[PDB]
DNA sequence: GAAGGGCGCCTATAAAAGGGGGTGGGGGCGTTTTTTTTTTTTTTTTTTTTCGAACACTCGAGCCGAGCAGACGTGCCTAC
């Protein structure tokens, strides 16, 4: 297990690098310096962790592509934001980061276009997300909304009475 | 002490004999009004008993 | 189990045997003989309604005791054996029960309270003091102190952090025994800071905490 | 072996720089469980004169009303 851990690290320091052409198995043991793994474990690879693997690709007769398989278009996304009903994703910082490109690059463009950050996956934590139409009222502005807070106070529909009356 | 709290005087009077908070609470829940009329509320408010 | 069997032999033939109660004291005598062969002999005498049995001590192991008869009308007893073979065998019938009452009277409480004196005497406070102060015989650098700090003076207070892949070695290895671990077990089997193997197990792993802050570690097994 | 002597390390001061370690400071989870089956013990259990009712609650029970079913009475169809 721990062997085919590295192969995922391994692996997922590749795609993390760009690329997620594919390589033979005797390859990967030789890149994660696994080779005299004994046929035994490269046996238990070739039936579970190469086939029962449940995001394994593979392409060009050859395993690639094994840390994700979530996400491959790689950018915003338009189409699930685009609904009125169904959307959203709140998403992880180095999840966007990991993805393709890193994020900062974009994002200094982007922070006044299309990206809002939310310190939240803890305070030292970002969450992406974005916006809409302007604030109401030129004003100090926080002054007077600290006393606009209503009065969450009963009495209120009785308060809206009096306030017709 | 039972017997005593049965009589319709006025609330004071009831709570100088042994009911002390029991009696002035039910008197304020009620909203009952004493009317000064006895001895021992006269004293115990400092104005001349009758 | 043979070993759980009860031989009734004894039973089957009705081997009577007699129960006697005798002294402590009269036994300890006994003692003395060692079971070279005898400690004495017994004597009964019968007259015209009565009985009088009695045991006379050897002349020998002493370089009249008479014995009362209690009734066994309502009660069985009978005698049971247990081998250090692990065998039982029920060895035979108690026919009778009795009483040794001693010759000797209030002399013989002497030796008593000779006896009380011998059960009875571990000293009871007894003796008070008239010293006083003795302790704290400085250790200036106390002694289990000083053991402790002799254990670290040999090679402590270093680790590995540095050597990050063979320690990441010992991360797969400890991996294939189990699924997940305790940050505590991770930090006996690596010997390296705490905050170092965090980053690590942040890189290669995710954590999975329970009841009171009680957590577990796993490199995500898929 | 007991004892005195000789050799050598000890602590202070200094002062720096990298890294492991400790005592925090604060927050968390409020457990559940492992059992040791516990300091939560019996105060005094009472030494009793004890209620002293009042009030609430328990549980059962019996009269009474509606519905159902058969007997009694009425309504409807067939044959001479």
């Amino acid at each position: 297990f721990g062997v085919l851990a590295k192969i995922v690290n391994y692996m997922k320091t590749r795609h993390q690098r760009g690329d997620t052409h594919p390589l033979t198995l005797d390859e990967i043991l030789d890149e994660t310096q696994h080779l005299d793994i004994g046929l035994k474990q490269k046996q238990w690879l070739m039936t579970e962790a190469l086939v029962n693997n449940p995001k394994i690709e593979v392409i060009d007769g050859k395993y690639a592509f094994k840390p994700k398989y979530n996400v491959r278009d790689k950018k915003a996304l338009l189409r699930l934001l685009d609904q009125h009903d169904q959307r959203g994703l709140g998403g992880i910082l180095l999840e966007d980061i990991e993805e393709a490109l890193p994020n900062s690059q974009k994002a200094v463009k982007a922070l006044g276009d299309q990206i809002l950050f939310v310190n939240r996956p803890d305070k030292k934590k970002i969450l992406f997300f974005n916006d809409k139409s302007c604030q109401f009222s030129v004003d100090e502005e926080f002054q007077k909304l600290w006393r606009s807070v209503t009065v969450d106070s009963m009495d209120e529909e009785k308060i809206e009475e009096y306030l017709k009356r | 002490r039972h017997g005593v709290n049965r009589q319709d005087t006025g609330p004071l009077m009831k709570c100088s004999f042994e009911e002390t908070v029991d009696v002035l609470m039910e008197a304020a829940a009620h909203g009952e009004s004493d009317p000064m009329k006895g001895v021992s509320e006269n004293i115990m408010l400092g104005q001349l008993a009758p | 189990a043979e070993r759980g069997e009860l031989d009734l032999t004894g039973a089957k033939q009705n081997t009577g045997v007699w129960l006697v109660k005798v002294p402590k004291y009269l036994s300890q005598q006994w003692a003395k003989a060692s079971g070279r062969g005898e400690v004495g002999k017994l004597r009964i005498a019968k007259t015209q309604g009565r009985t009088e049995v009695s045991f006379t001590l050897n002349e020998d192991l002493a370089n009249e005791h008479p014995f009362v008869l209690q009734s066994v009308g309502g009660q069985t007893l009978t005698v049971f054996t247990e081998s250090s073979s692990d065998k039982l065998s029920l060895e035979g019938i108690v026919v009778q029960r009795a009483e040794c009452r001693p010759a000797a009277s209030e002399n013989y409480m002497r030796l008593k309270r000779l006896q009380i004196e011998e059960s009875s005497k571990p000293v009871r406070l007894s003796q008070q003091l008239d010293k006083v102060v003795t302790t704290n015989y400085k250790p200036v650098a106390n002694h289990q102190y000083n053991i402790e700090y002799e254990r670290k003076k040999k090679e402590d207070g270093k680790r590995a952090r540095a050597d990050k892949q063979h320690v990441l070695d010992m991360l797969f290895s400890a991996f294939e025994k189990h699924q997940y671990y305790n940050l505590k077990d991770l930090v006996d089997i690596t010997k390296q800071p705490v905050v170092y193997l965090k980053e690590i197990l942040k890189e290669i792993g995710v954590q999975n905490v329970k009841g009171i802050h009680k957590n577990t570690w796993e490199l995500k097994p898929e």
